[PDB]
């Protein structure tokens, strides 16, 4: 039994068991960059984890995970910030695999649009790393 | 073809047991470096000298890398 | 805030990619690029289908790395031998092959 309090300061409450899953809570509770959203979110993914720990069962949580993983771009961002910040592999890795089959797409078109990512390639870097690349292509 | 040909089966031959140009021989380096249990003329000794520096240095299978060098 | 995604985070998510996901990343953006120069990710997707080799991961990657590095490995030598059989596995001799390849690459354009 702990007590968290998040940017919101709502003081969300969760298990000494349930919270040793964040290691950096662990160790050591202000919170002042994760949001009380977030907060929640990694509340949650602890919960179910321990009700998991304490297969059909397997694939059960598999398909709970991807359904929680349906979340926007924001949100996944965050989840991946907060993930870093308190030492949490498998949240962690979940998020890194959602990315990963994201950026599983096109032409540099694509991925420079999908994530309004603003490339600033001069002419001659630009077409040296196509150049180099071209195997893929 | 010849050439990369000889070279291979040779440094296959000699790695299961003339200095032209010195290139069939730095193949054979990474053949004794990463092993089980550890591993004009002037010039040419000089730059294999380096490359054994460099990387800490002091049948079926011969017929399968030549088809796949082919 | 993808779009200013700092070097871990970029490392953490092409963690999760294969070869040609990576060389296509690689020319997304520079931070990206240059994150996708990493070794250590070169060095999980050369290893990634080989999975019958051994003799110790230290002295393999200090040899690699000494003598080209990974990215070379892959896109001189191994990816024209994964084109034709893209469901083999790679084995023994293709190490002995690639590895002999870039030797004597790195001898010639030593001078």
């Amino acid at each position: 039994k702990i007590t968290l309090k998040s940017s919101d300061g709502e003081n969300f409450e969760i298990d000494e068991a349930v919270a040793l899953e964040s290691q950096t809570i662990k160790h050591m509770i202000p919170l002042p960059n994760v949001t009380s959203k977030i907060l929640s979110k990694v509340i949650e993914y602890c919960k179910r984890h321990v009700e998991a720990a304490e297969g059909s069962s397997d694939e059960d949580l598999k398909t709970w995970d991807s359904e929680f993983i349906k979340v926007d771009q924001g949100t996944l961002f965050d989840l991946i910030l907060a993930a870093n910040y308190l030492n949490i592999k498998g949240l962690l890795d979940l998020t890194c695999q959602t990315v990963a089959d994201m950026i599983k797409g096109k032409t540099p078109e694509e991925i420079r649009k999908t994530f309004n990512i603003k490339n600033d390639f001069t002419p001659e870097e630009e077409e040296e790393v196509r150049r180099e690349n071209q195997w893929a292509f | 073809p010849y050439l990369k040909f000889a070279h291979f089966t040779a440094n296959q031959a000699i790695l299961e047991a003339s200095m032209n140009q010195g290139l069939q021989w730095p193949a054979l380096m990474q053949a004794l470096a990463l092993r089980e249990g550890g591993p004009h003329l002037h010039e040419v000794g000089c730059k294999l000298a380096q490359l054994a520096e460099a990387i800490h240095v002091e049948g079926s299978n011969a017929f399968k890398q030549a088809s796949m060098l082919l | 805030g993808f779009s200013n995604l700092d070097e871990n985070l970029v490392y953490e998510v092409l963690k999760h990619v294969d070869a040609k996901t990576l060389a296509m990343s690689s020319c997304v953006s520079k931070i990206w690029h240059k994150t996708a120069q990493d070794e250590r990710l070169w060095e999980l997707i050369c290893t990634r289908h080989w999975t019958n080799i051994g003799c110790g991961q230290n002295q393999l990657r200090s040899v690699v790395l000494a003598l080209g590095g990974f990215r070379r490995l892959h896109s001189l030598y191994l990816w024209p031998l994964s084109k034709p059989n893209p469901r083999a596995r790679f084995g023994k001799d293709e190490l002995k092959l690639t590895l002999s390849l870039l030797s004597i690459r790195y001898y010639e354009k030593m001078s």
